[PDB]
RNA sequence: UCAAAGUUUGAG
RNA sequence: AAUUCCGAUAACGAACGAGACUCUGGCAUGCUAACUAGUUACGCGACCCCCGAGCGGUCGGCGUCCCCCAACUUCUUAGAGGGACAAGUGGCGUUCAGCCACCCGAGAUUGAGCAAUAACAGGUCUGUGAUGCCCUUAGAUGUCCGGGGCUGCACGCGCGCUACACUGACUGGCUCAGCGUGUGCCUACCCUACGCCGGCAGGCGCGGGUAACCCGUUGAACCCCAUUCGUGAUGGGGAUCGGGGAUUGCAAUUAUUCCCCAUGAACGAGGAAUUCCCAGUAAGUGCGGGUCAUAAGCUUGCGUUGAUUAAGUCCCUGCCCUUUGUAC
């Protein structure tokens, strides 16, 4: 039924509103099987629904969720990002925002010029697999 | 007839359906973020699956009897890609086997045995001897 | 069900083969035909024996192929029970029969053995026995089948079913029953 | 043409691998007549092998 | 050669082609419809589940893997 | 006195140990009838020997059976076998011999399995490959 | 037989055909006309029965 | 009832 | 199968191997047997609550609660015997040695172990308080402590795992193994039930186990049964990497392992080439032992599921005998 949105427009990426709820928003960065399920079971959604359907109003509902998962409690865990070093936050990242904190980290240990950081600028296997035989590209 | 007697698949269903009309079994707060055991990729898609476990639980008790949660987590067993390294054994979740056996504790279906572990008991052999009944009058098939 | 077995549900006698030389060597009735195409049976001791083996079950055992489908035999069981109930509704009639008939032609009547000759590969074409026609029917229709439902949305059962049919059946569209022509011809073409 | 042939005496496993059995083989239309013939998987004395040419009778291979 | 486009909608045209043509095959199933169509596989599941219970079509089987339906049950 | 008759089948390592006695006719097994035992595809298995006898001579002989063991397959297997000579048994002491054969021919033209056991067991691994008659892939060059 | 069922002639002896090969040592041992022998049996010159 | 198939540490 | 036999005979009579042998596997309602097996069917002596059917009796179901002054040994364990020998029938064979078939019943054939003469300048002096020579021998090539390294990555190869999905994936549910192993130690520690704490990795409490006694009816996986998904590199795949959390440790940074979220690469079955394998075998599938504070993508064992194809030949690759040629 519901015959309206396919293709979907959030959080700068897209979504295949054709896709079903909980596989369509893992399309972003950030959100996985996992908190995708979560974030809809917390916000109480006929998750058998596509995407395509799916009031405008829930969309913004569910981003919500999504952005403060610990305001409708998706606990400690669920979170990709927890005490995060860079001030005294834990939280979930979501789409670009997600890849921008990934470039500090490699940039403040290659500031650091630590044995990892190093590592991740040579370009090279960082946590220390043997590289004699493989990952040649 | 008793609960030996029944196709055990379509007894847990009446078992679980029996322990929501009921209303008073005590599902935790997480339910619905617990992912269920280090196996699983995934959280079930039966949101009522509590109700569904407890059952599973009460009905592996009416058959072994003694049997504590270490029990229920072999029992809740299985397959555990490793992804590129080959699979294994894992052992399911302690502590929603502990709230099981902890939610029928409360309704008196279950009982803490001497020589430790969980049996079911008399009030609750009742119960699932009673559904049997009922599946068992559900129609010659 | 004491007097006359059936097949779970499919009826064994009324079965007729036509070729008199599958005959003996499609096992379909002696009398002896069975409630389920499953049996411990080892028909692997002695040369022949083999054939005496249902030919349903042997074509359950072939359906079971392929790595993953490594001795899942209830797995390929439900199949062939499963395109049976499909052949039944589609073509109607006994499905063993329809099974039976594609055996029958489906399988070659003449092959190209490899002979030395010199050193640069040059065959001559030869008959083959009953038992390797119903081998290579078997083999060829099950793989003609599993071949197909590989990235399609088709159930192993419908396909193994369509092949069965169309194996049957003179089609020219059972990848067995093509099969077949290429080899005799080629077996032709260097007799 | 099509004929077929009862299988009357298998004489001796030929072919180059060992593969193609020599076989002796009745007429089954009028017995009296009888090819020596090659074939391909397990054969025995006394079955029926079909023939589409039947005017070929192979020797030594 | 193979890229295929599939449907996920109560879409009309089709929903007329359901309710019309499918009850006049002899195998029913998911997979026969998502080819005859170009209906997902989800859908057209649910779609033989609604005429099912309509009764427009016979239940021949329902195990796991594969679900077989028939023609009405015509005489 | 009681017509009591503890016979058993056997498949690989499952022991299926049927009990014939003088009842009126159940034929179930471990605890629960023949209609589940539950692997179900090879449901018809376990009943031919009941189909192709009938419920005639079972009648009035009552069969309890435990299995332990094995796979689920072969635990089939081994009950298949265990009832069918249970029965063959039952009637040798008690009924009569000529009826005992009856039986028998009418076992055995079916199947020789559903009476005799297969010898057959798994065959042991030796060193050099990961089983027994394969071995480990070898280099050469 | 094939030829003394599809004769004209009743009866028919059927005739033959005589062909006095030569052959040189090496076409004689290679396509088997004679083997190579041991010092004893060299010696015996009968012909194969 | 015969296709092609050349060579081999100085380092004991 | 066999230089295994029959037989021929300037040979005769012997020796090793081969075979016999040992372990193993499969037959024993026959024997000896048991509270560290079962119990086993009983008795049901019961409990037990409506536990169920059922108005109530009589049944069905187990959990078990049972001891011993019940009754055994079908299942269990493991001893000692038995048991098949091509013995029987029919073929083929000098009507010898044997071969084929079939009856009864495992059909000479379950699978390992041991295993000749003479070799190889195979490997091992890094297994040895086996050892010649040589070297070194206090500023050590002895030893010990710290630190690093054996993990380094334009690259080439070998065993391997995981894959490429729909015969599948997930999510629930149902449901069956066998070989083992285990603390109280030769130098410091095991196996773990049960109960709470934690989503989890794990944490904290009490118990049993030198073990058919406890772990442990080892409640394994695949398989089966419903889920969804729907041929889209898709929820196939799970590499790569970020953030946190657990334990082992004297210490884990070059990520010891473990859990969580997030990330989501190649890969749509693989050129030429080649490996392994014929019956409970291959292959799938898990589980033990080995190493092991921490611990398997390896291996060494175990079972579970369980095929296709052969029953043959010397084409290739090789081997064993005969005769032959040889300038090796």
């Amino acid at each position: 039924p519901e015959k309206f949105q396919h293709i979907l427009r959030v959080l700068n990426t897209n979504i295949d509103g054709r896709r079903k709820i909980a596989f369509a928003i893992t399309a972003i960065k950030g959100v996985g099987r996992r908190y995708a399920h979560v974030v809809l079971r917390k916000a109480d959604i006929d998750l058998t629904k596509r995407a395509g359907e799916l009031t405008e109003d829930e969309v913004e509902r569910v981003i919500t969720i999504m952005q403060n998962p610990r305001q409708y409690k998706i606990p400690d865990w669920f979170l990709n990002r927890q005490k995060d070093v860079k001030d005294g936050k834990y939280s979930q990242v979501l789409a670009n925002g997600l890849d921008n904190k990934l470039r500090e980290d490699l940039e403040r240990l290659k500031k650091i010029r630590a044995h990892r950081g190093l590592r991740h600028f040579w370009g090279l296997r960082v946590r220390g697999q043997h590289t004699k035989t493989t990952g040649r590209r | 007839v008793t609960v030996k007697d029944v196709n055990q698949q379509e007894f847990v269903r009446a078992l679980a359906a029996f322990l929501k009309k009921s209303g008073k079994l005590k599902v935790p707060e997480w339910v619905d973020t617990v992912k269920l055991a280090k196996h699983k990729e995934l959280a079930p898609y039966d949101e009522n699956w509590f109700y569904t476990r407890a059952a599973s639980t009460a009905r592996h008790l009416y058959l072994r009897g003694g049997a504590g949660v270490g029990s229920m987590t072999k029992i809740y067993g299985g397959r555990q890609r490793n992804g590129v390294m080959p699979s294994h054994f894992s052992r399911g979740s302690k502590s929603v086997a502990r709230r099981v056996l902890q939610a029928l504790e409360g309704l008196k279906m279950v009982e803490k045995d001497q020589d430790g572990g969980r049996k079911l008991t008399p009030q609750g052999q009742r119960d699932l001897d009673r559904i049997a009944g009922q599946v068992a009058a559900a129609k010659k098939k | 069900t004491p007097d006359i077995k059936l097949f779970g549900k499919w009826s064994t006698d009324d079965v007729q083969i036509n070729d008199i030389s599958l005959q003996d060597y499609i096992a379909v009735k002696e009398k002896y035909a069975k409630y389920l195409p499953h049996s411990a049976g080892r028909y692997a001791a002695k040369r022949f024996r083999k054939a005496q083996c249902p030919i349903v079950e042997r074509l359950t055992n072939s359906m079971m192929m392929h790595g993953r489908n490594n001795g899942k035999k209830l797995m390929t069981v439900r199949i062939v029970k499963h395109a049976f109930e499909i052949i039944h509704l589609l073509t109607g009639e006994n499905p063993l029969q329809v099974l039976v008939n594609a055996i029958i032609n489906s399988g070659p009547r003449e092959d190209s053995t490899r002979i030395g000759r010199a050193g640069t590969v040059r065959r001559q074409a030869v008959d083959v026995s009953p038992l390797r026609r119903v081998n290579q029917a078997i083999w060829l229709l099950c793989t003609g089948a599993r071949e197909a439902a590989f990235r399609n949305i088709k159930t192993i059962a419908e396909c193994l079913a369509d092949e069965l049919i169309n194996a049957a059946k003179g089609s020219s569209n059972s990848y067995a029953i093509k099969k077949k022509d290429e080899l005799e011809r080629v077996a032709k073409s260097n007799r | 043409p099509i004929k077929l042939a009862r299988v009357t005496k298998v004489i001796g496993k030929t072919g180059s691998q060992g593969q193609c059995t020599q076989v002796r083989v009745e007429f089954m239309d009028d017995t009296s007549h009888s090819t020596i013939r090659n074939v391909k998987g397990p054969v025995r004395e006394g079955d029926v092998l079909t023939l589409l040419e039947s005017e070929r009778e192979a020797r030594r291979l | 050669r193979d890229k295929l486009n599939n449907l996920v909608l109560f879409d009309k045209a089709t929903y007329d082609k359901l309710c019309k043509e499918v009850p006049n095959y002899k195998l029913i199933t998911p997979a026969v419809v998502s080819e005859r169509l170009k209906i997902r596989g989800s859908l057209a599941r649910a779609a033989l589940q609604e005429l099912l219970s309509k009764g427009l079509i016979k239940l021949v089987s329902k195990h796991r893997a594969q679900v077989i339906y028939t023609r009405n049950t015509k005489g | 006195p009681l017509q009591s008759v503890q016979v058993f089948g056997r498949k690989k390592t499952a022991t299926a140990v049927a009990h014939c006695k003088r009842g009126n006719g159940l034929i179930k097994v471990n605890g629960r009838p023949l209609e589940m035992i539950e692997p179900r595809t090879l449901q018809y298995k376990l009943l031919e020997p009941v189909l192709l006898l009938g419920k005639e001579r079972f009648a009035g002989v009552d069969i309890r059976v435990r299995v332990k063991g094995g796979g689920h397959v072969a635990q089939i297997y081994a009950i298949r076998q265990s009832i069918s000579k249970a029965l063959v048994a039952y009637y040798q002491k008690y009924v009569d011999e000529a009826s005992k054969k009856e039986i028998k021919d009418i076992l055995i033209q079916y199947d020789r399995t559903l009476l005799v056991a297969d010898p057959r067991r798994c065959e042991s691994k030796k060193f050099g490959g990961p089983g027994a008659r394969a071995r480990y892939q070898k280099s050469y060059r | 037989r094939d030829i003394s069922e599809a004769s004209v002639f009743d009866a028919y002896v059927l005739p033959k055909l005589y062909v006095k090969l030569h052959y040189c040592v090496s076409c004689a041992i290679h396509s088997k006309v004679v083997r190579n022998r041991s010092r004893e049996a060299r010696k015996d010159r009968t012909p194969p029965p």
